C-alpha cells in the first residue's frame, strides 16, 4: 500500500525558519534594542563623542 | 630673547649663519599660509578628540 520503505515526517514551517514561543524572544528583542541603544547612550548631551 | 625685546623676527637658523635675525637672510612667508596651519590643525583635531566608537568594516 505504501510506496516505500519508510515516510519521513512533515516540518510545518519551511526548513530553516526560525520561530520562537514564550516571554524569551520579546526580552530579546527588548535586549536587541538596548544594544542598538548604548552605542548612542554617551552621544546625547554638548559634551558627547561622535 | 623672545621675552627680553619685543623684536619679533628672530628664529631658527639652519643654515648655520652666525646671525640668527632674519631681516639680513632674506626669509619671507605669507600670513594667510600660517595661519592655516594652526586653524585646519586645531579644527582637525576636535574631530579626532570626538571620536569613541570606532568600527572598521575588514575588506
Amino acid at each position: 500500500m505504501n510506496f516505500g520503505s519508510q515516510t519521513p515526517t512533515i516540518v510545518v514551517l519551511k526548513e530553516g525558519t526560525d520561530a520562537s514561543q514564550g516571554k524569551g524572544q520579546i526580552i530579546s528583542n527588548i535586549n536587541a534594542c538596548v544594544a542598538v541603544q548604548e552605542a548612542l547612550k554617551p552621544t546625547l548631551g554638548p559634551l558627547g563623542s561622535d | 630673547k623672545q621675552l627680553k625685546e619685543k623684536i619679533s623676527n628672530i628664529g631658527v637658523d639652519c643654515l648655520g649663519y652666525g646671525s640668527n635675525d632674519m631681516k639680513e637672510l632674506f626669509v619671507v612667508d605669507p600670513f594667510i599660509g600660517k595661519k592655516q596651519q594652526i586653524l585646519l590643525a586645531t579644527q582637525l583635531c576636535r574631530m579626532i578628540l570626538k571620536i569613541d566608537n570606532v568600527i572598521i568594516s575588514g575588506k
